[PDB]
């Protein structure tokens, strides 16, 4: 009392395949963007402005602790 | 089942490169006619934009 076994799809056959493309959007926008680039150039430049005049300071004197010792 | 995400990731990386766009557009164009007088079949037919397939 033997059958008939064969290599067959389960019943009601498998589950559906996906095959569509799936590139998402995974961004911000244009705005925004442009907006943080900005943010961060006004802030370095703000940072830069305000080491660059302690240096200034900084080697004014420097040259004159040099003119001091000059003679 | 498992296939169409290693499609997305190979997408991933040409379909919209700029490199990639820059090396294959407006590259090797054949018009139509020219395919068909040449014998050109399959993907260079449907590339031309000939609606042909056996
Ligand atoms: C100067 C820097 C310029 C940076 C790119 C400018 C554009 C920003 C951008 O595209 O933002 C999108 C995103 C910002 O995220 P987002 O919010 O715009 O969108 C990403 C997707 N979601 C919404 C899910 C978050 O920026 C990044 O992904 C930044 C990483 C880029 C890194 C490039 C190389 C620089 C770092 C080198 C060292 C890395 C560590 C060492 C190990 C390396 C791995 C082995």
């Amino acid at each position: 009392a033997s059958k008939v076994k064969q290599d067959m799809p389960p019943p009601g056959g498998y589950g559906p395949i996906d095959y569509k493309r799936n590139l998402p959007r995974r961004g911000l926008s244009g705005y925004s963007m442009f907006a943080v680039g900005i943010g961060t150039l006004l802030f370095g430049y703000w940072s830069m402005m305000k080491w660059n005049r302690e240096r200034r300071r900084l080697q004014i004197e420097d040259f004159e602790a040099r003119i001091a010792l000059m003679p | 089942k498992n296939f169409s995400f290693r499609i997305d990731e190979l997408e991933e990386m040409l379909t919209n490169n700029r490199i990639w766009r820059n090396r294959t557009v407006d590259i090797g164009v054949v018009t139509a006619e020219d395919a068909l007088n040449y014998g050109f079949s399959g993907v260079m037919l449907r590339g031309s934009g000939i609606q042909w397939d056996l």
